[PDB]
């Protein structure tokens, strides 16, 4: 099994995750994914946004003390829209936003002599 | 952006790979490629020119192997960087030049107008968009019969607050006392479904 | 210096050499900077301009 | 018999133009058209060092020769994968609240179920995801990665955007889904081709028995 | 060292094995991106909202765009508007009344 | 470095750019679309 380190920033916290890719916990804070044995995280049923991706829609954060912990990343808040056949929404008040999108026209350009 | 570095993290992620290529060319001079040694100048002082020839050849062998990968993994990054170049010239023409209908083309919301700010080795676009704030739930109907007749219209759709039918358009609340101006009249109201008197 | 043939420009380096270094190395491998033989002076090794 | 021709450049129709004279549509159809594209390849991560040496000594010292060259190979495939994946988040993740449809179908008659999620199913998909799934089909350090997001929620993901185009129409991606009619949003949708939206409310029976027939003759193709 | 100078060819191999299979992977994968991208475009412009571009998706004119999840793959279901019966009438640029 | 490995300047300065992206920016500021 291949050993991948889930770690969050050093400056934030030291503690450090071990995931092992396609093999059983046995082989080798006790979880079992589609990509492998976990170790270092602590299974949640609560669901949470994604913070660092373990892969197999399990998903690695630092939560109350604080300790690296596995859950089933969110799919963002479920909303029922009240659909009518004789009702509609029009909004009475609107606001206005700017957006920042930001492309990398050009790379950096470096030129390598072979022979040198 | 003074906040966040991530958002300009990506223009800097492109120059980090260019770093990370040259570093890794450092490296590979380093590697002794089956050498006796990795500087090409000791095998010369230790060796014959005949006999460092054939260890120079087994450093120009990686050495060359090393420049040909460099060369693929920068056309490769070339390829995706006239990629996004190529969105971003699009963009700059169908967004800061003149107004886009394309749906989420600059930005969530219906977007404006953009303006191009210079950014290292980038292009940023800031655009103005269109937001509803605040909605709120009219009843509402497809056709109104005036005199047995149904009536569309012409610009914007029927709401009723629950004591008047106005017209107003979609986008933003603006009720209106209804017109033969304002609808057109068009088919019967039998025909049409869920019309309302 | 030291069996070692190189060409460039010589100058004094500010960088400070312990007693035991004697030369300086990049990653590379290059020799970035040579302490004199004769005597125990710090020189900074820097190639022609090309 | 296997048979050598020119190849055919497509049955000739000659435009009957005229300065006086206009063609106009008395009659039209609704069709549905299916496009489909790979948002995605199957992630793979190769270890360098096992498949160059079968676990030798003498090989690995050999590679130390070699160097960084064995790290780059390796790291551009970890690269490779995370690409997938950021490939398979953004275009699926368009939507930011999840969405579901209402039980009462009150859509006009119009229907989305072979297009909806069936919750009978363990996993979530609609039966024409179904089809999709249906038609497409090691010890040497070779892995393959399994993507950050499950085949379930892709499907979670598309039915989140479906239930926002059959409910609020195009407002879920301006911003809050706005619940309207969908005859309504037809009609809508009509006043943006330019034909007008009378024709659709006349027409609306036909349209919906138009819409069912190519929904199940895409399902059948 | 006899052995290590067999090893040593075999190596050379393997190595540009992992070079052309990350090489092609490389090709394939911005192939693949390009693809995502459109569909990305695609997704934004028509199931998101109509699009007014022609042929953006599918002949005919688009009103909506449905997707449906597929293995590494999307699909697009798009409602078109075609004529189903056409006829000839005679027509004039303009009028006169008065 | 000494490597042969050099740093090409690119042809438009970041003054330049910022030229450039100020003329766009005019435009659409004072002319609209036009
Ligand atoms: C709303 O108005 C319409 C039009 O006046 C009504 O439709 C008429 O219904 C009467 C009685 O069935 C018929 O005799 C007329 O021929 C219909 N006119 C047409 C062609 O629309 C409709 O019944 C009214 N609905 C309500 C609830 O009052
Ligand atoms: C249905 O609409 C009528 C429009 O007249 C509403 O009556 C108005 O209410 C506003 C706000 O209180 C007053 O400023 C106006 O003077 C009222 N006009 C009249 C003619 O009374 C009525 O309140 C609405 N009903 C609902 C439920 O909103
Ligand atoms: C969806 O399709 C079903 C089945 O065709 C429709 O239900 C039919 O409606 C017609 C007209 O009222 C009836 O004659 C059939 O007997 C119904 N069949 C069944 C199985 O109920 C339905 O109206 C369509 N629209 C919806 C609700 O999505
Ligand atoms: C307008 O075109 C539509 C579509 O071709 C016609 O609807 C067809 O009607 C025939 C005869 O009843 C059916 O066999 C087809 O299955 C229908 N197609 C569909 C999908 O609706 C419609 O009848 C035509 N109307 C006119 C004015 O001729």
């Amino acid at each position: 099994g291949g050993v991948s380190v889930i770690t969050p920033g050093t400056n934030t916290s030291n503690q450090v995750a071990v995931l092992y890719q396609d093999v059983n916990c046995t082989e080798v804070n006790v979880f079992q994914t589609r990509a492998g044995c976990l170790i270092g995280a602590e299974h949640v049923n609560n669901s949470y946004e994604c913070d660092i991706p373990i892969g197999a829609g399990i998903c690695a954060s630092y939560q109350t003390s604080q300790s690296i912990i596995a859950y089933t990343m969110s799919l963002g808040a479920e909303n029922s829209v009240a659909y009518s056949n004789n009702s509609i929404a029009i909004p009475t008040n609107f606001t206005i936003s700017v957006t920042t999108e930001i492309l990398p026209v050009s790379m950096t350009k470096t030129s390598v002599d072979c022979t040198m | 952006l003074s906040s966040t570095a991530s958002a300009l993290g990506k223009l800097q992620d492109v120059v980090n790979q260019n770093a990370q290529a040259l570093n890794t060319l450092v490296k590979q001079l380093s590697s002794n490629f089956g050498a006796i040694s990795s500087v090409l100048n000791d095998i010369l002082s230790r060796l014959d020119p005949p006999e460092a020839e054939v260890q120079i050849d087994r450093l120009i062998t990686g050495r060359l192997q090393s420049l040909q990968t460099y060369v693929t993994q920068q056309l490769i990054r070339a390829a995706e960087i006239r990629a996004s170049a190529n969105l971003a010239a699009t963009k700059m023409s169908e967004c800061v030049l003149g107004q886009s209908k394309r749906v989420d083309f600059c930005g969530k919301g219906y977007h404006l107008m953009s303006f191009p700010q210079s950014a290292p080795h980038g292009v940023v676009f800031l655009h103005v968009t269109y937001v509803p704030a605040q909605e709120k739930n009219f009843t509402t109907a497809p056709a109104i019969c005036h005199d047995g007749k149904a009536h569309f219209p012409r610009e914007g759709v029927f709401v009723s607050n629950g004591t008047h039918w106005f017209v107003t358009q979609r986008n933003f609340y603006e009720p209106q006392i209804i017109t033969t101006d304002n609808t057109f009249v068009s088919g019967n109201c039998d025909v049409v479904i869920g019309i309302v008197n | 210096f030291n069996g070692l043939t190189g060409t460039g420009v010589l100058t004094e380096s500010n960088k400070k050499f312990l007693p035991f270094q004697q030369f300086g190395r990049d990653i590379a491998d290059t020799t970035d900077a040579v302490r004199d033989p004769q005597t125990l002076e710090i020189l900074d090794i820097t190639p022609c301009s090309f | 018999s296997i048979i050598a021709y020119t190849m055919s450049l497509g049955a000739e129709n000659s435009v009957a133009y005229s300065n006086n004279s206009i063609a106009i549509p008395t009659n039209f159809t609704i069709s549905v058209t299916t496009e489909i594209l790979p948002v995605s390849m199957t992630k793979t991560s190769v270890d360098c060092t096992m498949y160059i040496c079968g676990d030798s000594t003498e090989c690995s010292n050999l590679l130390l020769q070699y160097g960084s060259f064995c790290t780059q190979l390796n790291r551009a495939l970890t690269g490779i994968a995370v690409e997938q994946d950021k490939n398979t988040q953004e275009v699926f993740a368009q939507v930011k609240q999840i969405y579901k449809t209402p039980p009462i179908k009150d859509f006009g008659g119009f229907n989305f179920s072979q297009i909806l999620p069936d919750p009978s199913k363990p996993s979530k998909r609609s039966f024409i995801e179904d089809l999709l799934f249906n038609k497409v089909t090691k010890f040497n350090g070779l892995t393959v990665l399994p993507p950050l997001l499950t085949d379930e929620m892709i499907a979670q993901y598309t039915s989140a955007l479906l239930a926002g185009t059959i409910t609020s129409g195009w407002t879920f991606g301006a911003g809050a889904a706005l619940q309207i009619p969908f005859a309504m949003q037809m009609a809508y949708r009509f006043n943006g081709i330019g034909v007008t939206q009378n024709v659709l409310y006349e027409n609306q029976k036909l349209i919906a028995n138009q819409f069912n027939s190519a929904i199940g003759k895409i399902q059948d193709s």
